[PDB]
DNA sequence: TCTGACACGTGCCTGGAGACTAGGGAGTAATCCCCTTGGCGGTTAAAACGCGGGGGACAGCGCGTACGTGCGTTTAAGCGGTGCTAGAGCTGTCTACGACCAATTGAGCGGCCTGCAGCACGTGACCC
DNA sequence: GGGTCACGTGCTGCAGGCCGCTCAATTGGTCGTAGACAGCTCTAGCACCGCTTAAACGCACGTACGCGCTGTCCCCCGCGTTTTAACCGCCAAGGGGATTACTCCCTAGTCTCCAGGCACGTGTCAGA
């Protein structure tokens, strides 16, 4: 990890990979590359869900703000289609047609 | 006889403390930014929101 | 007017809608049925009740469209075994 | 002699004291209608029907 | 026994409105507690299978997040 | 075994005077296991489609360009590209 | 009459209904946006063109049912978005 | 370019009669080319990455079941 | 496989399990109880399927038949409920709303 | 390889007089792929969860009962039962 | 009578079957702790029940267009035939990396203790 | 003696520091396979040409369906009142799960041998 300049361990993911029977073998870069695919969308979560949180005023962030950030956000929307967030709520979406 | 009197002032500095600890609770809920709290404020915050509010 | 009031307040709000103990005891009324006995985790309860609510919330959602489609503003059965079929149910 | 630290301690406890009793005075003096020599709980109290008023006023204004 | 219920015609009325339903007949509550009951079994069976195949007596979130999941639906935050 | 220390790490690097709820930080791990499955899962079909032992940074790549979408398949790329790069010089 | 007629010709035969040359085409239009100067094998063009048909008949289906929903025969782009949201698309 | 066309009214026309169709409004044709091309191109994009991470100027039969498989739908019949 | 009474290859079975990163190891019983799965399933169809071809005065089986035979099967289509079939083709439902 | 031969000599028994088209054989061929993975792959999960190194017909019927629906589960499972226990009979 | 499929016959290799050995994993037994389950009492809110009015849904009627259906004319797809190359597949050879095994070191985490800060309580001083 | 304010004490919680233990990272060495690279051959796919038939395209006419408009009745919605359950708080007991330790068995690995399976070819039968 601090060669890799990453936060998210690197041995840990190595034995992940080898674990579980994905590969009789693993090579050195590939531990690593996907520490970083990992930090990478754990941090673009975190930003969104952070922003969230101030818009609310809040300085600490809740199960709401991550559903917030998430659905607002249709590449993640997709990517977390299936996923129910617990306490996450929904959005405030009321159709048109039943406004007077 | 005159060991009550101890006693009661006791007794009178904590009804004063009573008092005063209701009445910042409830100073706490008239303005809008404590919304924004889970946990109790401490005294001398709610004092400073109130003030810092209005 | 109060219809589109509750559904702000609702939607605006995490809690859930459904009654807790009744939800509990249903669970053991349904699990029975498998097997005898049993023992549960409030957890796994509260698991539940999540999906279930966000099951049906689901459900109706498509079950309003349904009806719009139609031009109408009453839900009934028909759109909700409608909305049912397309999803394979 | 360690009792001497206490001293220190007891400044602090004095200092969280002070700051309320600033407080006070300036949350008393932010109030419409001002009085002298209200007591700390009064002037809780009338910081309390204060703002009770300002929100029914601003409420009052609306709806 | 009888503890659908025990979910009354406004507990239904409230999960209509999170759903955007301005208007409700008065078939959906018998409609939605047949709907809701095979969701449960559904999930619950599941969840039952898993507890008896690893010798257990007692349930777990566990179970039932793996009763889910095979069914397309995953639950953050239980596990 | 948890991500916890990792997440708040990132957190704080992005929001500095954020903090986190214990159900929020829940959710986090889930979703980091979640996403590590996803790409095991493939790269290890990616490697028994083209009849492959190993894993490399190809399978894990090609296993990030098909399940992320457009915009984020690309930038996970490079995060992984350059930190095997990085870490392969030191 | 002559469409229910149709409709029975084409579900008692099992045959494609799209031409293959048009097909074969569009798939090569396509694939050219991936990569250029690729190759593709004939039997790969035909399980793509099967797939399509079935798809577009689950769709037609879908459909009908919703125009039918509404009380109408002839279906429109409105009975088909509807169809389609349903089913998450 | 432009092959989209190639599927023509009647093409559209022997289609919906399979899916039971009776009669069909005239804005359903372009609807209908609209979404094939869409479904197609997804589909193939997948084969084609599958070819390309193989380093192969050829898609093959494999390219194209594993994109329909990975996407949910599996086939029968070609492997 | 006969042994176990059954049609179906116990050590292909085995093999499979054996080699298809399932685990790290299978138990000896195991080939044997799913290869009579397997076979049983098969036979389901094909018993169908027979049936299908018979209705259609065939002597064959043609994959049409075995669409008529999976479709009509409900056991089966909700296991077969995504499957697309080569040259399957379809089952004639029509719905009586359009009829005259 | 192919299960073709399995195929047609159990269609013999059961319809003696009928036999299987290329194309519908190709089917069958993909249909016992794919119901051969669907049991493994939830058998391998089952020893997963319960962090087990080794598969055994316990998983398997498990993975049956899962799968299949109630009529045609307790079929597989008698037949899957039966086979075990005239083997080791036998 | 011909074409395709099925049955019969022939040949070769791989996989399966059978046999033997050892270590690790699985299974079994015993002990301890925590959580779940079960029970009781009280308070508040929700649910249930009843009444009245309006809007929505349903039914009926009328009109016009787009779509459907048929006929004639024009074009492309499909079928059959011909020719050539690149890529894919197969075989053989060589190297580096990873795996496996062993040995050290540093940093971090967890637990415990100390120091500082905060909350509540008691006493003294001031005012009436 | 009562009430408020000011001052000091006692106890608890949070943060920081220290101690102890573990894991990962780091370092070093050995061995083999898989992957990569190189060379050679063949097939399938791609490209090109010609002819015929069926389908597509274009044009014309009429009808049914859909849309728009109007009227009536019933159900649902909203509010108020009454009754019950849900929810909250507190207390107790038992079982299951969790944790630790020990023993036995099976599979995998290794080794050996044969037939069936798989592929190919020929002849006859069934369907065309």
């Amino acid at each position: 990890s601090s060669r890799a300049g990453l936060q998210f361990p690197v041995g840990r993911v190595h034995r992940l990979l080898r674990k579980g029977n994905y590969s009789e073998r693993v090579g050195a870069g590939a531990p690593v590359y996907l520490a970083a695919v990992l930090e990478y969308l754990t941090a673009e979560i975190l930003e969104l869900a952070g922003n969230a949180a101030r818009d609310n005023k809040k300085t600490r962030i809740i199960p709401r703000h991550l559903q917030l950030a998430i659905r607002n956000d249709e590449e993640l929307n997709k990517l977390l289609g299936r996923v129910t967030i617990a306490q996450g709520g929904v959005l405030p979406n009321i159709q048109a047609v039943l406004l007077p | 006889r005159i060991k009550n009197a101890r006693e009661a002032h006791s007794q009178i500095e904590k009804r004063r403390r009573d008092k005063m600890n209701s009445f910042i609770d409830e100073l706490a809920s008239l303005v809008p930014t404590c919304n924004a709290m889970s946990r109790k404020l401490d005294k001398l915050t709610v004092l400073r929101m109130a003030v810092q509010h209005m | 007017t109060v219809a589109l009031r509750e559904i702000r307040r609702y939607q605006k709000s995490t809690e859930l809608l459904i009654r807790k103990l009744p939800f509990q005891r249903l669970v053991r009324e349904i699990a029975q049925d498998f097997k005898t006995d049993l023992r549960f985790q409030s957890s796994a309860v509260m698991a539940l009740q999540e999906a279930c609510e966000a099951y049906l919330v689901g459900l109706f959602e498509d079950t309003n469209l349904c009806a719009i489609h139609a031009k109408r503003v009453t839900i009934m059965p028909k759109d909700i075994q409608l909305a049912r079929r397309i999803r394979g149910e | 002699k360690d009792k001497a630290k206490r001293v220190s301690r007891n400044k602090s406890e004095k200092k969280r004291r002070d700051q309320f009793n600033v407080l006070i005075k300036e949350l008393g003096s932010m109030l419409p209608g001002n009085a002298r020599k209200m007591d700390k709980s009064t002037v809780l109290q009338k910081s309390i029907d204060f703002l009770r008023k300002h929100k029914e006023t601003t409420a009052q204004s609306d709806a | 026994r009888d503890n659908i219920q025990g979910i009354t015609k406004p507990a239904i009325r409230r999960l209509a409105r999170r759903g955007g339903v301005k208007r409700i007949s008065g078939l959906i509550y018998e409609e939605t507690r047949g709907v809701l009951k095979v969701f449960l079994e559904n999930v619950i069976r599941d969840a039952v299978t898993y507890t008896e195949h690893a010798k257990r007596k007692t349930v777990t979130a566990m179970d039932v997040v793996y009763a889910l999941k095979r069914q397309g639906r995953t639950l953050y935050g239980f596990g | 075994e948890s991500y916890s220390i990792y997440v708040y790490k990132v957190l704080k690097q992005v929001h500095p005077d954020t903090g986190i709820s214990s159900k929020a930080m829940g959710i986090m791990n889930s979703f980091v296991n979640d996403i590590f499955e996803r790409i095991a899962g493939e790269a290890s079909r990616l490697a028994h489609y083209n009849k492959r032992s190993t894993i490399t940074s190809r399978e894990i790549q090609t296993a990030v360009r098909l399940l992320l979408p457009g915009e984020l398949a690309k930038h996970a790329v490079s995060e992984g590209t350059k930190a095997v790069t990085k870490y392969t010089s030191a």
